[PDB]
């Protein structure tokens, strides 16, 4: 009980946890949770796009 | 390290994202066995130099 250990988990629970984390992170920096727009994700995707763009140029150079 | 993990894992809590991550390690380990064993048996070089 109490969720101790390393038991398996459902994909619904994975996004469930990940949602509560985003909401709490927003509370520490913006002191509000209305979240009319969610800038937390938008700022993260721009980083993922930069890393992905860099790797694509490496594949191009490796293929050359 | 095994004894250390054996003593601490049963009384701690881990979030769903980490439990899902330890699960996928098994599948990531199974997939490379066949491609690697055939490489060790030299099959890819044997066929390419038929």
């Amino acid at each position: 009980g109490s969720g101790y250990g390393l038991g398996l988990s459902t994909r619904t629970q994975v996004t469930g946890y990940q949602f509560l984390a985003r909401r709490t992170a927003m509370a520490l920096t913006r002191w509000r949770v209305r979240m009319e727009i969610e800038p937390g994700r938008r700022q993260t995707l721009a980083v993922v796009a930069s890393v992905s763009a860099a790797l694509v140029i490496c594949l191009g150079a490796l293929l050359w | 390290a095994g004894m250390a993990a054996a003593a601490h894992v049963p009384h701690t809590i881990y979030s769903p994202l980490f439990r899902k991550f330890v699960e996928w390690i098994e599948y990531l380990c199974l997939m490379p066995i066949f491609p690697l064993a055939l490489w060790l048996m030299n099959v890819y070089a044997a066929i390419r130099y038929r």
